[PDB]
RNA sequence: UCCGUAACUUCGGGAUAAGGAUUGGCUCUAAGGGCUGGGUCGGUCGCGGCCGGCGCCUAGCAGCCGACUUAGAACUGGUGCG
RNA sequence: UACCUGGUUGAUCCUGCCAGUAGCAUAUGCUUGUCUCAAAGAUUAAGCCAUGCAUGUCUAAGUACGCACGGCUACAGUGAAACUGCGAAUGGCUCAUUAAAUCAGUUAUGGUUCCUUUGGUCGCUCGCACUUGGAUAACUGUGGUAAUUCUAGAGCUAAUACAUGCCGACGGGCGCUGACCCCCUUCGCGGGGGGGAUGCGUGCAUUUAUCAGUGGUGACUCUAGAUAACCUCGGGCCGAUCGCACGCCCUGGCGGCGACGACCCAUUCGAACGUCUGCCCUAUCAACUUUCGAUGGUAGUCGCCGUGCCUACCAUGGUGACCACGGGUGACGGGGAAUCAGGGUUCGAUUCCGGAGAGGGAGCCUGAGAAACGGCUACCACAUCCAAGGAAGGCAGCAGGCGCGCAAAUUACCCACUC
RNA sequence: CGUAGUUGGAUCUUUUUACUUUGAAAAAAUUAGAGUGUUCAAAGCAGGCCCGCCUGGAUACCGCAGCUAGGAAUAAUGGAAUAG
């Protein structure tokens, strides 16, 4: 191309959006924002293909232009705003206050949280740098920036910020035994405690995570998101608590529910 | 136009490679600035990203550093005496990033005579032979201890011409900054100039 | 011990020389490669030495035997590998040459010894790697 | 001067094959040599030496001298230049 | 379904091919009641194209004095046009080019750019404002021309166009300078401790030199700090803008929310150039490359940056029977497709990803992004109007037509769905 | 005859690789395959149960190369002989 792409084909879309291949040729290419394109969830396919509030695309913008949708305490009107992990969608008219967290199969679950849980969120510390006059900064997995963070908060740690304030409330260090969620790869959505952070200089670091059944698995350090301190998750986990059943152990769960 | 691609080169083996696309715009090159000495003439080029880089076609005034006192003044360039890259850039008075230049020394004599009260390169009276109060006159006496410039560098102040060196890239930044040659780097370039004579 | 062979003055651009033994800039590279003694106490100037110059090691780290030592500060190593053919389910010996920058810190390298290289920013038309550790041959 | 040269052949030749470019003046720039001295402390008297403590040019400097030739560049002329 | 049968002899056992047999995909022949899906001018000609369409766009929120409509005193409210802004670099089509190239997996940018979006930052600088200047279009009025999305002359008039430019913060502080006062000694010389006027400088971004060693990295010549400065007139930043609701203090003085814009730092979408490994046939292609850069060194120039990218000065290298180099390809690459016991063989123009080109080449403008072709500028080829003076062109976009051929569809309706 | 190439006897507990196993990271579509009565089937990702409720949109495979941790038979290779 001579410049940046603007469309997105239907079959070339991300798998976890769960679009179908006979509705149209294209998929909603999400706008540029705080989340990556393969790691986001656009607002139109959340309101239309999950919640059934609208039936077409034009009925989504009739919701959004009436300013009924809030993201992170702020009104967003774009139908392809990239919403992502640990984000809070506040509809607030029906009073629902969603929080996007992956299920155990690796797609965004329609997950409801309590309307005082929607005051805050969690963020992974991606970068620490100082600025002019020696002022430290902090960059999250979202594109937001915090001036004057806590001196103990280092890279890959998880902070808890307040929406509508934008300041740091509390943080969790990346340590052994803390409670984390996997945000990428073949273990997308699984939850367990950190067993061992295996270091490799130059290349990627690998973290072994032990599930709450005895199962263990490993993932790169760039996909590990700490969600709890010790064994206590600081959010409300979805239905299943991040346990990946085998394909036999989810057959009988269907078979013992008929 | 002027392309700075790689695909017009032959391969490592010596095989001629065949082009697979027309020459793209991010592979452009532009003509050299060939910055001379004279009254200031600077052109700006719109470059990739919408940015601007300043290319200077004539420059007479620079910003050079004395180095061993952290004394940087804005002085005037007289001429070019040496160029390691091409001998015929000296004859046409072209200023490039490492060429050895020759500058007026009077901002460096004037600062030195004010910081040490000692004549430099002399065979008005107020800054040198001033009546100082004895607390102030005390302060100039520990500066008097370390006031000795090397013998190769006191020669330069008598002719009023320091031998200097460009450090910036004129024709990219539009300026000519650099530092004064001193020490073993001075006497290396001194005998190269004497050998060409 | 006399380095000034070129038309321009050779100096390490971080060491300020004229201050009122000259000091020697050298850095430590990562990944467990020890900076040799001759890079630390020697006097050579090289902006493409990974220890005393402007080369940062990042990316891949490879190995090969020295075959030619005839360019200035650049040798040719042959890394000799073994390619699989699925139809005949047998292997096939291929090789590949590489021009690699060799620093003066490795004093005596001979034709036929194991050289560990690490890649960096491109240094020439063909040179992308840089010698990090010289391991001699058997009986030497 | 610099390029470039076929058929054929007794492999020597064909061959200055054929074919093309360049050439002035002026101002510079490189490169190509030769003769001399590398003597550290008077240890100390027949401003010079007599035998040896006393030292490291040793990647060669420094002085003087000397032909002719090749290559490159800028300028310059009514495109003129073997 | 891991399969064979006929054919050399007078007869036999063989080697061996020819011929059957079964899919697959192109053409074609004869035939064809229903109904659900669905390829479809790739193969020859990346041949040439009549006509039409395929890219424009306005909110309460840049500029309305068009009565073009329109309600009751700068400006109601609609609003054509025009300026300004933004997009037009995506999509779509075709497969000619292209054989470590494209491409794929893998890594890097600690070797670079990045409109927008989102989040920071935006009184950190000591130095007419209750609003500054000029111009131009629409419009009106005179035209020219055979001609076109040609434009001329004259009179108006705007800004988030284009320029120009201040107050406030703002009390100073901090560095240097040092008049000067002051205290404790001293036989004295000397030595010691504060205050200090007057002058110079001061923030980010930029450019160079130097000093020291807040946070980070496997690794910095990283980030941050200190100092001396510089800062391009073809010029870095530091709001002369717009709308909602309008309150509050004593004419004045403050205040809620937005829009729009900003140098810079992140971020997002990427982009570009590198790392490693991987490609069909050919030796009736065995040596190729190199003072017309071939390999490397030093210094630069150019560039968004690393780099023989280019120049100067040097070195004589670099590649090859492990198949270089040269040639071919009925070669775009890949995901894939047909066949298939196990291995394989052949195909992949073709809806997804990546590349390329818009008749052939070449050069560019604008912009964040183009060497753009539903942008200009040439020349070659072709072709279109013409009053002969000139003017305009690019269907490998959708349809359609001609041609080429064994060979391929309607100049249909719609933005309702997808975006 | 002979250089490349290819291939190389036995031997030891009963240094670098190759190998083997595992982990990551690997675009969907297609293929394999799960669930589901498109009236069946090719398909499709839907659906199902009496104010709404319940539930799916699986898993595998993806040569080689590169990365990761176990294994140490086989196969290369390396240490002390002028002891330097
Ligand atoms: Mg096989
Ligand atoms: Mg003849
Ligand atoms: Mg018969
Ligand atoms: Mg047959
Ligand atoms: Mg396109
Ligand atoms: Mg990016
Ligand atoms: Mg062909
Ligand atoms: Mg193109
Ligand atoms: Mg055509
Ligand atoms: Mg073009
Ligand atoms: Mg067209
Ligand atoms: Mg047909
Ligand atoms: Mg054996």
């Amino acid at each position: 191309a001579r410049g940046p792409k603007k469309h997105l084909k239907r079959v070339a879309a991300p798998k976890h959006w769960m679009l179908d291949k006979l509705t149209g040729v294209f998929a909603p290419r999400p706008s540029t924002g705080p989340h990556k394109l393969r790691e986001c969830l656009p607002l139109i396919i959340f309101l239309r293909n999950r919640l059934k509030y609208a039936l077409t695309g034009d009925e989504v913008k009739k919701i959004c232009m009436q300013r009924f949708i809030k993201i992170d305490g702020k009104v967003r009107t774009d139908i392809t705003y990239p919403a992502g992990f640990m984000d809070v969608i506040s509809i607030d008219k029906t009073g629902e206050n969603f929080r996007l967290i992956y299920d155990t199969k690796g797609r965004f679950a329609v997950h409801r949280i309590t309307p005082e849980e929607a005051k805050y969120k969690l963020c992974k510390v991606r970068k620490i740098f100082v600025g002019t006059k020696g002022i430290p900064h902090l960059v999250t997995h979202d594109a937001r920036t915090i001036r004057y963070p806590d001196p103990l908060i280092k890279v890959n740690d998880t902070i808890q910020i307040d929406l509508e304030t934008g300041k740091i409330t509390d943080f969790i260090k990346f340590d052994t035994g803390n409670l984390c969620m996997v945000t990428g790869g073949a273990n997308l959505g699984r939850i367990g405690v950190i067993t061992n952070r295996e270091r490799h200089p130059g290349s990627f670091d690998v973290v072994h995570v032990k599930d709450a059944n005895g199962n263990s698995f490993a993932t790169r350090l760039s996909n590990i998101f700490v969600i709890g301190k010790g064994n206590k998750p600081w959010i409300s986990l979805p239905r299943g608590k991040g346990i990946r059943l085998t394909i036999a152990e989810e057959r009988d769960k269907r078979l013992a529910a008929k | 136009g002027i392309s700075r691609d790689n695909w017009h080169k032959r391969r490592k083996t010596g095989g001629k490679r065949k082009p697979y696309h027309k020459k793209r715009k991010y592979e452009l090159g532009r003509p050299a600035a060939n910055t001379k000495i004279g009254p200031r003439r600077i052109h700006t080029v719109r470059v990739r990203g919408g940015n601007k880089k300043y290319r200077a076609l004539r420059l007479d005034v620079g910003n050079f550093s004395w180095g061993s006192e952290c004394c940087t003044r804005k002085t005037r360039i007289i001429d070019v005496v040496y160029n390691a890259s091409n001998n015929e850039l000296v004859r046409t008075k072209t200023l490039v990033k490492n060429c050895i230049v020759l500058i007026d020394s009077t901002p460096y004599r004037q600062w030195y005579e004010s910081h040490y009260a000692l004549p430099l390169g002399r065979k008005e009276e107020e800054i040198l032979n001033k009546k100082r109060s004895k607390k102030i006159q005390k302060k100039y006496d520990e500066r008097k201890k370390n006031a000795k410039i090397s013998s190769l560098l006191e020669e330069q102040f008598q002719q009023g011409k320091l031998l200097a060196c460009i450090a910036s890239r004129p024709g990219q930044c539009g300026r000519a900054d650099g530092y004064v040659l001193e020490g073993k780097e001075l006497e290396f370039y001194l005998r190269k100039i004497k050998a060409r004579k | 011990a006399d380095i000034q062979t070129e038309r321009a003055y050779q100096k390490q651009p971080t060491i300020f020389q004229n201050k009122k033994k000259l000091p020697r800039y050298y850095k430590n590279i990562g990944l467990g490669f020890k900076t040799p003694k001759e890079a630390i106490e020697g006097t050579y100037i090289d902006k493409k030495c990974p220890f005393t110059g402007n080369v940062s090691i990042r990316g891949r780290i490879l190995s090969g035997v020295v075959t030619k030592m005839k360019m200035q500060r650049t040798i040719v190593i042959r890394r000799d590998y073994l390619h699989y053919i699925r139809k005949y389910n047998r292997f096939e010996k291929r090789h590949k040459n590489m021009s690699v920058h060799l620093s003066p810190c490795f004093r005596d390298v001979q034709i036929g010894d194991i050289v560990t290289v690490g890649e960096c920013r491109p240094l020439s038309k063909t040179v992308r790697f840089n010698v990090l550790k010289v391991t001699k041959a058997a009986g030497t």
